[PDB]
RNA sequence: GUUACGGCGGUCCAUAGCGGCAGGGAAACGCCCGGUCCCAUCCCGAACCCGGAAGCUAAGCCUGCCAGCGCCGAUGAUACUACCCAUCCGGGUGGAAAAGUAGGACACCGCCGAACAC
RNA sequence: UUGCCUCCUAAAAUGUAACGGAGGCGCCCAAAGGUUCCCUCAACCUGGACGGCAAUCAGGUGUUGAGUGUAAGUGCACAA
RNA sequence: UUUCUUGCCGGAGGUAGAGCUACUGGAUGGCCGAUGGGCCCCACAGGGUUACUGACGUCAGCCAAACUCCGAAUGCCGGU
């Protein structure tokens, strides 16, 4: 039925934007945001090479615990934004799913 | 003091008559015929506009007041059309002389038609009215037979506030039509 | 030709007093139009010549 | 072998004359425009070729009424 | 199981009184200087009054259903004549004197021509 | 209604051939017409 | 061959070569699919190359999809002709592709064989063009 | 002062519309009957007037609830881009777009009139 | 080809060239000008002898569609 | 100092970008389901029968300079 969800540690963005992301991108996370029925926005940069081991062994559709600073958010991968050229996950559309 | 024939009927009994078996929430339902519309469309008045005259004449004496004359819409050349060729004559009925003119048609007009075999009850407008097609136009005493010109296929219709096939049914049913029932 | 340049003179005063363009096929006679003169001071009738 | 084409129209210099805020004289051409693209407002008329102009002076201001585009013009307070 | 499907006349008629009132606010509005007179004309009362469209606040109001007016016998025009008397005398207690008369959209052959006649001779520029 | 530009418009009186009578505005001047089958005595109607 | 129906102008502008393709980079019809990776105006000739050399490929079983379409015309002007006197008459049909861009998508049971004619397309086309596939 | 009662008027005029479900007549808004009365039909008392309460909230009207269709719609990111850096690539600072999901919303106020209790 | 008008080119003010891409012209309207008032179908059904891709017609919604002296921006059931 | 530079404020745009089921011209699927040709039941009533030419519609997908439901950045016009 359902699947231990998937850990990723997620730092929250002190920085946002285009250079913010682009320098994120170079470093090696993919920026993400999180939303969903909470309410609250997060700016949060995944790591991109777990991030994407995690979608590409269990799918777009794969819960994920995020540790953002400590604490832990299951959230699902709502939408990926993916360079058609690179390939690589340019950006990540997370939505909370509690428990 | 004076009321039509049909129109007394329908306000004394086809009120009850129909309240009974469409049984309605409220007395505001029951179906009630509104303007009768009779038109003569000439479609050959590009060839002869004089017969716009006649059928002008004609849908006068048929009904009891001047028939308005209607133009074209459209100019499409397959049928030598333009925009504002006189091209029908409608007359609408309504109130007192709608419902005479309605007591003489179901009395006296359609008795004598010739082979006269009714017209089934499926040419309703499937929201409460009714049309069909006289195959002549002599039926009326109005339209003296021995000083007629032409036929004319007349297109008659009433408007009732039925609200589809069924309730349009009843109410002519009621008012008396013919019908071909099928 | 076809809409010549028609000139209105008033009636009374007799004065030419507008030049206006007219279909000389849809009206080929004098357009008789009120118009202002303003010798006379006030709308008189005027026609073409 | 030659084209048909390389005729054009002086150009109309249409367009917005006096932006928002600009203070007008009353009269003044605000708007040279084909059609209503911004309509009269309040204190601006509409010409005869569809330009509006200032009926009262005052300051431009753009607003949006039945969503049409107008051109009104704000009274300036007196110094 | 009924549903209506014919627009009712009822229906129409409001809709089309409200596309001729539109019409005529095109060109007609009220003003604290020159208000304008509003008239509803229903088959039962016919009410009037005095909006000033700039605030969108009323300065005075007439209507048919007061008790003076229905006391008043006579017909559905000398009602009106009385309404119109009655907005006029509160158009000047307000000081209103010139205003723009908006009709709705409505017809002269009704109520409110006899209105507009009755504070004609009231006094009030309409 | 409209004044005269209204064709007249007579009430009439019709009687039918197996004798029914009728009472009804019609464009005939004359006010008695002889209508021959009715729908009182139509076959259509009566039956068959 | 690709010819569109009718254009509303038949004298148009070059298709601007420019930023990488932003509809149509992934593969939507089929299971493997040509990307191109860099600009040029492919023609219908170049098309039609491409589609018979993977349906050859495939011989029998598969299904081809063309997802760009030549509908822009690029015009020349007659032979040993000066500059002026107006614009060429259209001569070819091309297809503004994009880097990014999906231009033929292939479905065929056996991987080996779309890779191959899916190559043999990419070799009739005019940019270099990577075989991607509808798993990401 | 209040009502599912009324009109009049309200916004960068759909967050307001469309559709579906449920409810109301003391007074208003309506529905409605016959042409002695102004007025009207390019014909029709259907739209506009006369006398109304014998009768009715069916519809319009408005009230409550549905996010189905439409509408609005972020943050983030991207596209794009001004300037700047950059031999061909590309990058930095600043600005920054529809879709969607997260979502919002089945609209938002004043004048006066009626009854209620004071 | 030469003057005028409309569009695109034209790089979201204006303006902007080429023997660049498209067209119009240079009339017409005394009732197609003014004013006042009013409106109202683009398409399925039932049909409406003949009269289907169309009649005179009747209803519903198509929600502002649709079409509308002569090409772009406008004007709609607030009606240019 | 009216000039110009910078900041801020008010402003109209339709370009770059896209988006197109938002219009005007396009695109692989099946669909209640258009001429249905075709088997015909053997109705000329009336009807399934559609291997194939495939209507509207619909499904993610795509383009435009003379497309726009949108729509920047700059630039421009003013004020400070």
């Amino acid at each position: 039925t359902a699947n231990i969800p998937n850990k990723l540690t997620a730092n929250v963005r002190t920085r946002t934007g285009k250079g913010a992301s682009r320098q994120a991108r170079r470093d090696g996370k993919v920026p993400a945001v999180l939303y969903g029925h909470g309410t609250d926005p997060q700016h949060l940069e995944l790591n991109a090479r777990d991030f994407a081991a995690v979608l590409r062994s269990h799918g777009t559709n794969a819960i994920l615990t995020l540790d953002i600073e400590g604490t832990e958010q299951l959230a699902l991968t709502k939408a990926l934004d993916v360079h058609p050229i690179r390939r690589n996950i340019q950006h990540a559309d997370l939505l909370v799913v509690q428990r | 003091k004076a009321l039509p024939r049909l129109k007394q009927r329908y306000r004394e009994e086809i009120r009850e008559a129909l309240q009974q078996e469409f049984n309605y929430a409220n007395v505001m339902q029951i179906p009630g015929v509104v303007k009768v519309v009779v038109n003569m469309g000439v479609g050959d008045a590009a060839r002869d506009a004089k017969l716009i005259n006649g059928a002008i004449n004609d849908l006068a004496l048929i009904t009891g007041q001047k028939p308005e004359v209607r133009r074209a819409r459209k100019s499409i050349a397959q049928f030598k059309l333009r925009e504002g060729m006189p091209i029908g004559a409608r007359v609408t009925l309504r109130g007192d002389r709608m419902w005479e003119f309605l007591d003489r048609l179901i009395s006296i007009a359609l008795p004598r038609i010739r082979d006269f075999r009714g017209l089934s009850p499926k040419q309703f407008d499937g929201t409460g009215n009714y049309t069909f097609g006289l195959n002549e136009q002599s039926m009326f005493h109005e339209i003296d037979v021995d000083s007629i010109d032409r036929p004319r296929g007349m297109d008659i219709t009433v408007v009732t506030t039925a609200t589809n096939d069924a309730e349009g049914r009843a109410l002519l049913r009621a008012l008396g039509f013919p019908f071909k029932e099928n | 030709d076809v809409r010549p340049k028609i000139t209105l003179a008033c009636e009374v005063c007799k004065h030419r007093n507008y030049i206006t363009k007219k279909n000389r096929r849809n009206d080929p006679d004098r357009l008789e139009i009120k118009k202002f003169c303003p010798n006379c001071g006030t709308h008189q009738p005027h026609k073409e010549s | 072998s030659s084209s048909r084409n390389g005729r054009d129209s002086a150009a109309q210099r249409l367009g917005v004359k006096r932006f928002g805020g600009q203070v007008v004289k009353a009269g003044e051409i605000l708007v040279r425009q084909r059609g209503t693209h911004f309509h009269p407002g309040v204190n601006v008329g509409r010409g005869g070729d569809d330009t509006l102009f200032a009926l009262a002076p005052g300051a431009v201001e753009f607003g949006a009424k039945r969503g049409r585009k107008t051109v009104n013009i704000v009274p300036v307070a007196r110094p | 199981a009924h549903k209506p499907v014919g627009q009712n006349i009822s229906e129409v008629r409001r809709n089309a009184r409200l596309r001729r009132h539109a019409r005529l606010r095109k060109k007609v509005a009220g003003t604290a200087e020159v208000p304008r007179l509003v008239v509803n004309r229903s088959a039962r009362h016919i009410h009037v009054q005095l909006v000033n469209d700039l605030n969108g606040t009323t300065l005075a109001a007439a209507s048919s259903i007061e008790a003076d007016v229905r006391a008043i016998d006579g017909d559905k025009k000398a009602h009106s004549v009385r309404v119109g008397q009655l907005i006029a005398e509160r158009a000047k207690a307000a000081g209103v004197e010139t205003v723009v008369f908006d009709r709705g959209g409505y017809t002269y052959g009704g109520r409110i021509a006899a209105l507009a006649d009755a504070a004609r001779e009231a006094g009030l520029k309409f | 209604m409209k004044t005269g530009i209204h064709p007249e418009y007579v009430d009439t009186t019709v009687q039918c051939g197996c004798g029914h009578s009728f009472t009804t505005r019609s464009t005939k001047q004359s006010g008695t017409i002889v209508v021959e089958v009715c729908s009182q005595c139509h076959p259509f109607y009566t039956g068959k | 061959m690709l010819i569109p129906r009718k254009v509303k102008h038949r004298k148009q502008h070059h298709p601007e070569q420019r930023g990488i393709a932003s509809g149509g980079t992934s593969v939507s019809f089929g299971d493997y699919g040509i990307q191109a990776l860099e600009h040029a105006y492919i023609t219908n000739r170049q098309i039609e190359s491409a589609r018979i050399a993977i349906n050859r490929h495939i011989k029998r079983g598969g299904k081809v999809w063309i997802n760009i379409f030549p509908d822009r015309p690029l015009t020349k002007k007659p032979a040993e002709t000066r500059m002026g006197s107006g614009k060429g008459s259209p001569e070819w049909w091309v297809a503004n592709v994009k880097p990014g861009r999906v231009l033929f998508e292939l479905s065929y049971p056996d991987e080996k064989t779309a890779r191959d004619a899916l190559t043999r397309a990419i070799h009739k086309l005019p940019i270099k063009a990577r075989i991607v596939t509808r798993e990401e």
